């Protein structure tokens, strides 16, 4: 076989270790982000919902990187923590040298370069962490970026990674109205997608985490929705489902 | 905080004095005080005072009336948990007063409320009360089902030593009622006895008595002496354990006279407990049957007086037992009251040949009927 | 003329395991489940017909070793009026590919011929592992054996009147196909005895033993040590043998305590740092 | 299962490190036994002194090494690795004295030894030192102390102990002895240690086959008992 | 997939770091440890059994302090725990020196998790075979985190690690109420140790530590004896 | 499984009952059909049903019946099976658990099974080789469709691969009705609620729930099963074994 | 102490209740007289004294049983007391689960004519799986003299022959 180490090339020319990591990224919990005309948002699923687990951070899957960036996570916990720490370090280093916020894509490219270096040099296992990026910059404004274990990123309007990523992405493609989504509509679509992306019915508020990026008076406030508004959105989706079934 | 403790002490003193009317007056006066205090504390205070009121032997007939007044007042004050606790205590009181039907209906009504609600300890207590009331009414299958549900709900929450002891004792009672496996009944009764001893509850002596009765029922009377003179059982020695010991000795010697003397002497400790009374009566019936069968083996036309003297029993009692035994396809024979004897024969088999012949006759009759159906075509 | 008709196991009338349900100490729930699944249907099929429920065809006892699974199997064998066949999972795995599945189908065909019958596959944990993408012939042989067993149990040719009993110790590494409601309807757990089943086991094992007045088995039952029924039987046998060694025909408290201390000791080395 | 016992940093399927256990077993290759008994005011250790050759120099074979005037050690197992660990322990004690002033307590001394062993076991660079390191020494405010701390990196406080081929038997004998609370005196401690070794080995214990080292509160300096003292203790033990 | 159960720097076809799972199994195969977080403080308890009466129960302590307001109990390989505790103390003191404020439980736990993960990225270094359980009282709110060899850290309200951890977790969620106090938390922790404890629970065999606002302190055999007698 | 039943009958019934339709259409008669899906979905049940309404020889072959020990016994057995099926033509050959023989082909060497490979090659030639079978349709049911080598799963040896997804809500209700026909249900036994309580039932777990409700009824010694009994049966038969170790579950954030 | 009490007084064993004393083991150095121990103890009874050393009883899987497990007890009963002597169990078929089932079968169910299995080679050590285990010490030099005397008896020697200093220079540690 040709998967003993990352450096080994298969005869067909495939980094088997990188493909294995990109397949394993599916074990991670579901996370998604919809880009809206007034902002972008992220949605994550708390796989661990045990009653004995105390929620102390409320941001297990959604981390703040800079004053105008945030990136969700999906993959190994240790790799995710290392990647988020490196992201913060890169963003603050760029701020110190240039004295302006990183234009999002710079941070994405830096992290992708780190991951590529890991997937190239021998003796290092590929970072099995695929993390969505959100943020606003003076050059392009709101953007959502996808990072894979192979360092291949890409601009995206709405994507989901982790469990049942294929179904969530497909039905986001089916019902995403380009250039006509507002943050409220974006949250509604995100809740609709998360409802069937996970097997758990009723989309418990404690089992879903949503963070939204907004551009208010030139501040770029990152807001993590409190349980109250999450419950309100869940109830709204339930009423919408009842209205839809009314046709039946 | 001081007021609650002072009221508890005053209620304890009054219950010592048996001033039930004064206790009710204090409860009604303090009614507003609960609104000025926390809900859980007020509910606990009301429950403690109500339990103290029922503890006194002053069963003047106003106990159920006071319980109903308290439950209605709690419903008025909108304390769901307090109302459920009061209903559970009322069900227990109905059991103690032997008004099972009302207790059964109230428990059935409250079971759904406790099932939807998350307070599973009161649910376990109420299910155990319903199982006990079902057993008291002879509905053993439903009682066992209720006890199984109670055990299932108990192995999902913290079962304090008292609740565990009650569950074990009730399930041992249910197992004993099903007179098929007495070893498990003894094991459950021992578990309940240990649980009660660790709490010093008065029901430890009852558990010990049931343990001794289970030991007796297994045709092993000798173990009673060892059990009574044990490390934990010694402190409970007294009239009740001695009565069980005497009954065990009587069963060991297998003498009906000793059993009757033991029952007559320790009437309070043996006939006032329904489980002990019923099971000891069944054991007495079994012992009498075995002794009578043993004493008629040599005889073929034994006169009733001699057999009664051999068994050391009244002539009428032995006559009735022999009649019942014959009427139930037990030892074969027929009595003749004209002079009095118990004739025994060998019960000719049945001559299966005649049964086969009759069955063949029926088959051929129906074949002739079929030929009647035929022959219609000429 | 036509001449009238043991083979592998075909437990014979003189080969009965000789263990009565009373000997099995304190397994009321498991006893009842095993009777409902493997014994009652053979006798009381009228209740199943009245409810029309197609009585369960397989039972999988799982739990810590020495808890009493094999004794329950033996008791069902001795208390049963149907042909009892006992096989061990290690037997199926053989060389000469085509003999494992061949023996499995031979056992099932034997059960079918003389029915009703009970097939006991003890330690089926050997050929029960979650079927993985086998990449070697030896790896694929065990999967073939498992496939043959699955096809025989719930397959095109329904057995009817044969019940399959299996005993393992993991119960979570088993192939999800075997634990399907149609092959192993009931999964009876055999937890290590608690303060109760321990007392019943002690009383049942000690019932035959001579014992002595000063020996109070309750002293040992309440001890917090977690010991299986096999451990209790070993403790009783060791206490009796210690009593016999000292030329004493009566077992006393000192011998029982010494035997209990000896049996409870199971750490061995443990190397002192794993813990 | 058995394919994971070729590297020290690879975990076994059940959660075990096989190489550490293998080194533990290798401890017994020397074929010797050592026992330590902690008395009320003394700490005594006795180890076998095997000289299976008339040309050997009995003075150069002693296994009792003095790490410091106040702390003592007896190496059991492989000779070369035991001597290397003894040298490392001497270095550790010297560095502790040089950096903190007060003499390093025995517990700390071979806790450092055990940390070195563990760092060896974690990073797969060197074979773990297959030699049990038994430490003794009087510690102010804590009386006599004997600490056994081994290749895998485990150190514990011991009232009595032993390392070598006959370790389980010696520890069982000590457990049978340590339980009858009695005056743990210097003479009593030495007698109990020698008796345990004699019963475990089932040998008459000629004076030239044993080597003893004792540290006492009255004289808190490692002393290696000579032949005369050992013989006197043995004669007292017999009668 | 037996071929990839050897190296920690290679990905299995399904995407499992096999060695990390094996290290977690080795951790779960160690000594029991249970900790409960009360509204007033935190409780940490581990069962300290030596193989014979010949071991000084007081020489090695499973519960050790990292700072004036951080604790540590483990379940697994003790020699690895010693290095873990040394690194935790160094990290806490580095944070104190740089910021002159006692390191918050969250940050010390995160840095300990980073230290753990440092060993699970290169061949030739065995993952830490011990899962730490950290107490704490920072900003007037009791904390309890568990750091694993995989590097992940959580905020356990109350959990039991090591041998018989399933039974301990089942016992929890039953006797645990979110509005307890330090004494009730200690009683619950002692009971949880009991349900997974073989033999008599002597004062020298069970080691516990309260970590309330006053700080982390290892209960001396006297207090443990009093508590066990009260429960017993 | 109405769609699945019709699809299977299109190959097992239509080609043999009315070959003239295919002769006129100008298409070759489909020969084989493969059933694959989650365990206990109803593949063997459909095979038995086809064996019922078949009016045609329905030779059965289990997973390990063609393995055999002596080399060349598997190939000979397959050849005799196909010769007998042709002699009794028309015929349907059901190969339950084709995963046993027919797995993905492995190289030589000690690891490879080899012999089962030879039997599978014999079967492959028989189903599509120099001699074309006439009036012999093969139904093979096997989970793990992806492991079968890409020669037995070629669109000439296996024409129709009918999937057997775990029954949906209406499918679960229909299965409950099918297996509860002979049961003594009690008024207020709404089966839609029970089906809603089974989100992803294998299909046979529905029968397991019915049997567990019947067993509860027997244990209580009644002859009617109530709704609470069905709910308990769902809670029992649908037991799931989670990780139970938060350490492993937290590895993947 | 292991084969005499069970043979002589089964009543005392049955009086106490513990019937099966079977098991036993003689792990130690290879062939230092292991068979002889089962021979010297054959002073009384031990008539058949069969040997099945690592062969015919499990054969890895079950290869040997009844016709290779019962036929044993068979003559082991149709005759005077005997010893199964399943010596060298460390070479059976060269499996552990079969052996565990091997030692927990009807073997102890009958235990005919007080026949005790005396396996000897190098949680299966508990009662019912393996009885008293004895480790044979390496031939003691003081015992080595005993061996040289008995072993060297038959060979025609002369009077000056001394079996005294040989052991001092002869510590081979093997009986052969
Ligand atoms: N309830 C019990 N009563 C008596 N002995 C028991 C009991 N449970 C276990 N034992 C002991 O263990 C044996 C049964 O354990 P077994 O079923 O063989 O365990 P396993 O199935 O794990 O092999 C008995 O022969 C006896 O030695
Ligand atoms: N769609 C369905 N309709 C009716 N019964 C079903 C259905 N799915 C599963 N079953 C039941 O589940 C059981 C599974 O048996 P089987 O057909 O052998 O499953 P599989 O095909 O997975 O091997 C059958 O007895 C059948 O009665
Ligand atoms: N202590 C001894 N006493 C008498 N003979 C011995 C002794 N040790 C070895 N022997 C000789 O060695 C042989 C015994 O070998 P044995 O121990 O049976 O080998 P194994 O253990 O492989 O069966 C006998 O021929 C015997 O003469
Ligand atoms: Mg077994
Ligand atoms: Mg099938």
């Amino acid at each position: 076989r040709y998967d003993s180490r990352t450096t080994i090339f298969s005869p067909e020319g495939r980094l088997y270790q990188v493909e294995y990591a990109m397949e394993a990224i599916g074990h991670a919990g579901t996370c998604l982000g919809i880009l809206a005309n007034d902002g972008v948002l992220l949605a994550a699923e708390r796989r661990n919902i045990h009653k004995l687990l105390d929620e102390v951070f409320f941001s297990e899957k959604i981390y703040k990187l800079n004053e105008d960036m945030a990136c969700s996570v999906a993959g190994i916990t240790s790799d995710a923590n290392v990647l988020t720490n490196e992201l913060r370090l890169i963003a603050q280093r760029y701020l110190l040298q240039y004295q302006e916020p990183i234009p999002c894509e710079q941070l994405v490219t830096a992290l992708c370069d780190i991951k590529q270096a890991y997937t190239q040099f021998g003796g290092k296992r590929p970072f099995g962490v695929s993390l969505l990026y959100i943020g606003w910059d003076k050059h392009y404004g709101f953007q959502l970026y996808q990072s894979d274990p192979s360092g291949n990123y890409g601009g995206w309007k709405a994507t989901c990674i982790g469990n049942n990523s294929a179904a969530a992405v497909s039905m986001l493609k089916q019902d995403y109205k380009e250039g006509e989504m507002t943050l409220k509509s974006a949250l509604a679509l995100a809740i609709k997608v998360l409802n069937k992306t996970m097997d758990v019915s009723k989309l418990s508020a404690e089992k879903v985490e949503i963070a939204t990026l907004t551009r208010e008076n030139g501040k770029t406030v990152i807001r993590v929705l409190k349980q109250k508004e999450v419950e309100q959105l869940i109830k709204k989706h339930e009423e919408e489902e009842a209205k839809a079934e009314r046709e039946k | 905080q001081v007021k609650e403790q002072s009221i508890l002490e005053l209620g304890s003193l009054l219950a010592k004095t048996g001033q039930a009317a004064e206790l009710g007056g204090l409860l009604k006066y303090v009614r507003p005080f609960l609104n000025s205090i926390s809900k859980a504390k007020a509910a606990r205070l009301v429950r403690s005072l109500l339990d103290l009121f029922l503890d006194m032997e002053a069963a003047t007939g106003q106990e159920v009336e006071l319980c109903l007044e308290c439950i209605e007042w709690a419903k008025s004050e909108k304390r769901t948990f307090l109302r459920q606790a009061l209903e559970a205590r009322l069900v227990s009181l109905y059991f103690d007063t032997k008004r099972y039907q009302e207790a059964l209906h109230l428990g059935s009504q409250l079971l759904r409320e406790l099932k939807k609600m998350d307070d599973k300890a009161l649910l376990v207590e109420v299910q155990l009360l319903e199982s006990k009331t079902y057993h008291a009414l002879s509905n053993l299958p439903k009682a066992r089902a209720a006890l199984t549900s109670a055990r299932t709900t108990a192995n999902a929450i913290y079962c304090p030593p008292k609740l565990q002891a009650t569950l074990d004792m009730q399930s041992g009672i249910i197992h004993a009622a099903e007179e098929k496996d007495w070893k498990t009944a003894y094991s459950y009764f021992y578990e309940a006895f240990e649980g009660y001893d660790s709490i010093d509850s008065p029901k430890a002596i009852t558990s010990l008595k049931y343990m001794l009765l289970c030991k007796i029922m297994l045709n092993t009377p000798e173990d009673v002496q060892a059990l009574v003179s044990g490390k934990l059982a010694l402190r409970y020695a007294g009239r009740q354990t001695e009565a069980l010991k005497c009954v065990a000795q009587a069963s060991k010697n297998r003498s009906l006279a000793d059993f009757e003397k033991a029952l007559t002497d320790y009437r309070a400790e043996l006939r006032d407990d329904p489980i002990i009374s019923t099971h000891l009566a069944k054991l007495y019936d079994n012992l009498l049957e075995q002794n009578l069968i043993r004493v008629i083996e040599p005889f073929s036309r034994v006169q009733i007086e001699h057999i009664s003297s051999l068994i050391k029993l009244s002539k009428a009692d032995v006559e009735r037992k022999l009649s019942q035994m014959i009427l139930d396809k037990k030892f074969h024979g027929i009595l003749d009251q004209g002079e009095g004897v118990l004739i025994i024969f060998d019960e000719p088999p049945v001559d299966k040949t005649y049964e086969a012949a009759l069955e063949t006759i029926q088959n051929m009759s129906k074949v002739v009927d079929s030929l009647y159906n035929k022959a219609k075509k000429l | 003329d036509v001449l009238p008709p043991s083979s592998i196991m075909m437990l014979t009338s003189d080969q009965k395991p000789d263990v009565m349900y009373a000997d099995i100490g304190g397994m009321d729930i498991q006893k009842q489940e095993v009777r409902e699944a493997v014994e009652l249907p053979l006798t009381h099929f009228e209740l199943y017909k009245q409810i029309g429920i197609d009585p369960p065809r397989g039972v999988l006892m799982y739990g810590p070793p020495g808890c009493g699974k094999t004794m329950l199997a033996k008791a069902v064998a001795h208390h049963t009026t149907a042909a009892f066949i006992r096989v061990v999972g290690s037997e199926f795995v053989q060389k000469y590919l085509g003999e494992g599945p061949r023996m499995v189908r031979d056992v099932f065909r034997l059960a079918k011929e003389n029915a009703p019958a009970i097939i006991f596959i003890d330690e089926i944990d050997a050929i029960a592992t979650k079927r993985f993408d086998a990449q070697t012939g030896a790896d694929r042989e065990v999967q073939r054996i498992l496939l043959e067993l699955l096809n025989q149990m719930d397959g095109f040719d329904q057995n009817v009147n044969v019940k399959v009993i299996m005993a393992t110790n993991r119960a979570d590494t088993l192939d999800p196909a075997l634990l399907r409601p149609g092959r192993l309807d009931r999964k009876i757990e055999f937890p290590l005895p608690d303060r109760r089943q321990k007392r019943l086991i002690f009383s049942t094992i000690t019932s035959k033993m001579n014992l002595s007045e000063e020996v109070d088995l309750e002293d040992y039952v309440a001890r917090p040590d977690k010991i299986s029924g096999a451990d209790i039987n070993s403790i009783c046998q060791e206490s009796g043998m210690l009593a016999v060694r000292e030329n004493r025909y009566i077992v006393l408290a000192k011998d029982f305590e010494k035997a209990y201390k000896t049996v409870i000791k199971k750490d061995e080395q443990e190397h002192e740092f794993y813990k | 299962s058995a394919g994971f016992d070729r590297h020290i940093t690879i975990f076994s399927p059940e959660g075990r490190l096989y190489q550490v256990e293998y080194a533990f077993k290798a401890i017994n290759q020397g074929g010797l036994t050592s026992v330590a008994v902690r008395g009320k005011d003394c700490a005594v250790i006795v180890t076998q002194k095997k000289v299976p050759d008339k040309l050997l120099d009995s003075s150069t074979v002693t296994h009792l090494f003095k790490i410091t005037e106040n702390i003592g050690c007896v190496m059991t197992g492989m000779t070369a690795d035991s001597r290397s660990q003894v040298q490392r322990a001497r270095y550790e004690a010297a560095n502790w004295k040089y950096k903190y002033g007060y003499e390093i307590p025995v517990d700390m001394l071979c806790k450092r030894i055990a940390d070195i062993s563990q760092v060896y076991t974690q990073n797969a660079e060197m074979r773990p030192l297959g030699c049990c390191m038994i430490l003794i020494g009087i510690d102010e405010e804590q009386g006599p102390q004997v600490y056994k701390c081994d290749p895998a990196g485990y150190y514990c406080g011991f009232k009595a102990t032993a390392a070598g081929v006959k370790q389980t038997e010696s520890t069982s004998f000590l457990e049978k002895k340590v339980k009858k609370k009695f005056d743990w005196t210097f003479e009593q401690t030495v007698e109990t240690a020698i008796t345990c070794l004699s019963t475990v080995l089932s040998i008459d214990f000629k004076p030239s086959e044993i080597e003893v080292g004792v540290v006492t509160v009255e004289n808190p300096k490692f002393r290696i008992l000579t032949e005369a003292e050992i013989d006197a203790h043995l004669v007292a033990l017999a009668e | 997939e037996r071929g990839y159960s050897f190296s920690l720097t290679t990905f299995s076809p399904s995407g499992k770091l096999v060695q990390i799972e094996y290290a977690l199994a080795a951790v779960a195969g160690g000594a029991p440890s249970v900790g409960i977080k009360a509204a007033n403080g935190v409780v940490l308890a581990t069962e300290k059994k030596q193989k014979s009466i010949l071991y000084d129960e007081r020489s090695v302590h499973k519960v050790e302090p990292i700072t004036k307001h951080i604790g540590l109990v483990y379940s697994g390989m003790g020699p690895d725990y010693r290095v873990l505790v040394h690194r935790a103390r160094k990290l806490a003191q580095q944070y104190y020196l740089v910021y002159q404020e006692p390191i918050p439980t969250a940050q010390l736990v995160q840095r300990v998790a980073s230290v753990m993960q440092e060993y699970t990225q290169s061949g030739g270094v065995r993952p830490f075979g011990v899962s730490l359980l950290i107490c704490g009282w920072n900003e007037g709110r009791p904390y309890l985190f568990q750091s694993d060899p995989s590097g992940a850290y959580f905020a356990w309200k109350a959990t039991a690690m090591g041998k018989n951890y399933v039974n301990g977790k089942t016992f929890l969620e039953k006797r645990y109420n979110e509005d307890l106090e330090l004494e009730d938390a200690i009683h619950t922790a002692i009971l949880t140790l009991k349900e997974s404890f073989e033999g008599q629970m002597t004062e020298d065999n069970i080691e516990v530590g309260i970590c309330n606002e006053a700080g982390f302190r290892r209960l001396t055999p006297t207090e443990v004896k009093d508590y066990l007698a009260a429960i017993a | 499984l109405d769609k699945q039943i019709k699809e299977i009958k299109e190959v097992i019934e239509l080609p043999v009952k009315h070959p003239e339709l295919f002769e006129a259409l100008g298409i070759a008669q489909p020969k084989g059909v493969l059933l694959y899906g989650p365990p206990g979905t109803g593949k063997t049940l459909l095979a038995r049903a086809v064996a019922h309404h078949t009016d045609c020889t329905f030779i059965r072959v289990s997973g390990s019946e063609l393995v055999q020990k002596f080399i060349g016994e598997g190939a000979r057995m397959v050849r005799e099976l196909f010769v007998m099926a042709r002699e009794h033509a028309p015929s349907i050959i059901f190969m339950d658990e084709i995963d046993s023989i027919g797995s993905s082909r492995l190289e030589g060497g000690s690891g490879g099974d080899s012999e089962v490979q030879r039997t599978m090659l014999e079967l492959l030639n028989q189903l599509d080789g120099f001699e074309a079978t006439k009036n012999i349709k093969v139904i093979m049911a096997t989970n793990r469709i992806d492991i079968l080598d890409s020669a037995l799963l070629r669109p000439g040896r296996i024409d129709r691969k009918i999937e057997f997804p775990p029954p949906n809500e209406e499918a679960r209700l229909d299965i409950l009705k099918i297996h509860s026909r002979k049961m003594n249900l009690t008024r207020g036994i709404n089966l839609r609620k029970i089906a809603e309580l089974m989100p992803g039932a294998s299909g046979a777990e529905v029968k397991g729930v019915c049997t567990e409700a019947g067993m509860y009824a027997l244990r209580e010694r009644r002859v009617h099963v109530t709704q609470e009994d069905f709910e308990m049966a769902v809670a029992k038969v649908m037991q799931k074994d989670s990780e139970k170790n938060m350490s492993i579950k937290k590895l993947w954030k | 102490e292991v084969i005499e009490l069970p043979l002589t007084n089964p009543e005392l064993f049955q009086r106490v209740g513990i019937i099966p004393p079977k098991g036993c083991l003689l792990y130690g150095p290879p062939g230092t007289g292991k068979t002889l121990l089962a021979r010297a103890v054959a002073s009384q009874l031990d008539c058949n004294f069969l040997k099945v050393v690592s062969s015919s009883i499990v054969d890895k899987y079950i290869g040997e049983s009844a016709r290779l497990i019962r036929e044993m007890f068979n003559y082991a009963r149709d005759h005077q007391p005997c010893i199964i002597f399943m010596d060298e169990i460390d070479a059976i078929g060269g499996i552990q689960r079969t052996l565990m089932e091997l030692l927990n079968q009807m073997d102890g169910f009958d235990t005919l004519h007080r026949v005790k299995m005396i396996m000897a080679t190098n949680a299966l050590l508990r009662p019912g799986r393996l009885d008293r285990k004895i480790h044979i010490d390496l031939p003691n030099e003081q015992a080595r003299l005993d061996i040289l005397k008995i072993h060297a008896g038959p060979i025609t020697k002369h009077g000056e022959i001394d079996y005294e200093a040989i052991v001092k220079l002869s510590d081979g540690f093997n009986g052969a």
